[PDB]
């Protein structure tokens, strides 16, 4: 029905300017106020601001003044975000929203775009397979999984058998490593009995990088 | 500028209990405009109760939003595992908006014992210089959770890493992963590789172990 | 469903959008109240009164502007009083006449005790309302937003 997508993720380098996107489709596009906002683990949700298409009126919070400037074009329904003289500090994942068919709130958001402020060039994730390995006498449990390693913008989106195993799937937030990097692993437990018997696959996406890969984890055999 | 203090900011429910979650304004506040919001960690929020008291669509009818003025609060009865979130208060209609700081529930079960499991490093990542090894802490609660690893008994510090699951909306429960990385001229060191964590749950830790290629 | 504004704009069946300039009070003084009247600007006829009759309801009302920030008050629709920006949804109005009858949508702004100084600038933003039409004839729904702007800055005195 009602969507406003955004773009999974932004890589801007220090001292410049990025552009994000948000595209509402599902209603009349000049009808409803636009609203942008900012989510940080430091202090809580900061509204960057407002527009309403059908006139152009834009109202900034009074700190994200000189930095945000937003614009809408009208013809592909789409909003837009550029962030002016962009500093470490202002990384961070941003919301763009729309308010209620009969009321000022919140109504409907988007998936959010994380953006991180850094130099170092996009990787791609080395993927690597966490074996079963049976413990001893097995008959239950038997977790297998894998290892994203060497990726370094957020996010990599990490799902088994294909958007089909969600059952027992565990994907562990990113941890920063001391090489400049952030990695993680995705961990699914399954029957003992599935395995040697069961097609098992980790898909791992990164849209910053746009790769795609698959990875066959199976019971290592000696 | 109307400013928001949400409380409590941490809070701790059982399966079955009540709770209630100020919001303080700064001024009065037209009762109409605030609404609570609930954000499930590494997800976007979602409109929970709007004019304080009505109840979004989709959300049960346990959560009663009250309070007219200064202290709008909230009201979980039956408190299930799927209410582990973050929730906020916003007031909009006067132009300065608010999202005022956030609540995240806790909800508390009783004991789990950590399944303990072990992955080594396969010939891929043995190929770029890395031997990763990574201790797998499944379901468990609490939080307190503390992992050491040993290579022929030599207990490491440093080279460790860690990363805790956002609880479970199901069972509240919370996973762990330790990675341990040494280069493959560190790896093909030792035959004794060890994991040991010590957990309410355990009467005395457990050590999971393997060797190189056995 | 044809609705018309008193310069003479007008949006056609099926919905749409059309400025109205309003003319707001010289100076509005803290204490009393701004009265925005719009049934002398907006009017909507029926298209076929013989055998349709359609309903009008004021779904959103929001403040735009100096409005949203010093200005916080209330709207009137057909006697009854709700809060602005709105926050619910009005009642039905009928309307079986090929006549133009006015739209019964009256703001009412009250200044806060900021002092505001030019509380609101000429040629600005200081409402959007959104009319809606569903007829008892088929599933039927039209939109019909009116962008509302001041022709004169409503100063509040300062003391």
């Amino acid at each position: 029905e009602v969507q406003l997508q955004q773009p999974g993720a932004e890589l801007v380098r220090p001292g410049a300017s990025v552009k994000m996107s948000c595209k509402a489709s599902g209603y009349t596009f000049t009808i409803y106020n636009l609203h942008w906002v900012k989510q940080t683990p430091r202090q809580g949700l900061e509204w960057i601001g407002t527009i309403y298409p059908g006139d152009g009126d834009t109202s900034y919070n009074q700190k994200f003044k000189g930095k945000a400037t937003l614009t809408v074009d009208k013809s592909s329904s789409t909003a837009y975000m550029q962030l002016s003289n962009l500093t470490s500090e202002d990384s961070a994942v941003y919301f763009c929203a729309r308010e209620g068919d009969y009321g000022p709130w919140f109504a409907y958001w988007g998936q959010g775009t994380l953006v991180t402020v850094s130099a170092a060039s996009t990787k791609g994730p080395s993927v690597f397979p966490l074996a079963p390995s049976s413990k001893s006498t097995s008959g239950g449990t038997a977790a297998l999984g894998c290892l994203v390693k060497d990726y370094f913008p957020e996010p990599v989106t990490v799902s088994w058998n294909s958007g089909a195993l969600t059952s027992g799937v565990h994907t562990f937030p990113a941890v920063l490593q001391s090489s400049g990097l952030y990695s993680l692993s995705s961990v699914v437990t399954v029957p003992s009995s599935s395995l040697g018997t069961q097609t098992y696959i980790c898909n791992v996406n990164h849209k910053p990088s746009n790769t795609k890969v698959d990875k066959k984890v199976e019971p290592k055999s000696c | 500028q109307i400013v928001l203090t949400q409380s409590p900011a941490i809070m701790s429910a059982s399966p079955g209990e009540k709770v209630t979650m100020t919001c303080r304004a700064s001024s009065s506040v037209s009762s109409s405009y605030l609404h609570w919001y609930q954000q499930k960690s590494g997800a976007s929020p979602k409109l929970w109760i709007y004019s304080s008291s009505n109840l979004a669509s989709g959300v049960p009818a346990r959560f009663s939003g009250s309070g007219s003025g200064t202290s709008y609060s909230l009201t979980i009865n039956s408190v299930e595992a799927e209410d582990a979130a973050t929730y906020y208060c916003q007031h909009y209609g006067s132009y300065p908006l608010t999202f005022g700081g956030g609540t995240k529930l806790e909800i508390k079960r009783t004991v789990a014992a950590p399944s303990v499991f072990i992955f080594p490093p396969s010939d891929e990542q043995l190929k770029s210089g890395t031997a990763s090894v990574v201790c797998l802490l499944n379901n468990f609660y609490p939080r307190e959770a503390k992992v050491q690893w040993k290579v022929d008994n030599a207990l490491q510090s440093g080279n460790s890493q860690e990363s805790v699951t956002e609880q479970d909306s199901k069972d509240s429960t919370y996973s762990l992963s330790s990675t341990l990385t040494l280069s493959k001229a560190d790896y093909e060191k030792h035959k004794v590789y060890a994991c040991e964590v010590t957990h309410q749950g355990l009467s005395s830790p457990v050590t999971k172990s393997f060797n190189r290629g056995e | 469903f044809a609705c018309k504004t008193a310069n003479g704009t007008a949006i056609p069946i099926g919905g749409g959008s059309a400025n109205v300039y309003v003319n707001l009070a010289p100076a509005v003084n803290v204490g009393q109240n701004l009265v925005v009247d719009l049934s002398t600007q907006i009017f909507c006829h029926n298209d076929y009164p013989e055998t349709i009759t359609d309903y009008v309801t004021l779904q959103r009302g929001a403040a735009y502007g100096g409005v949203l920030s010093s200005f916080s008050g209330t709207v009137k629709y057909n006697g009854s009083s709700y809060p602005f920006p709105t926050t619910s949804e009005t009642p039905r109005v009928v309307y079986n006449s090929r006549t133009d009858k006015p739209w019964p949508v009256a703001l009412y702004l009250t200044p806060v005790s900021s002092a505001g100084g030019v509380a609101i600038k000429a040629g600005s933003l200081i409402a959007v309302l959104i009319l809606r039409q569903t007829n008892n004839y088929n599933s039927d729904d039209f939109q019909f937003v009116w962008n509302i702007y001041a022709n004169n800055d409503v100063v509040v005195p300062t003391g």
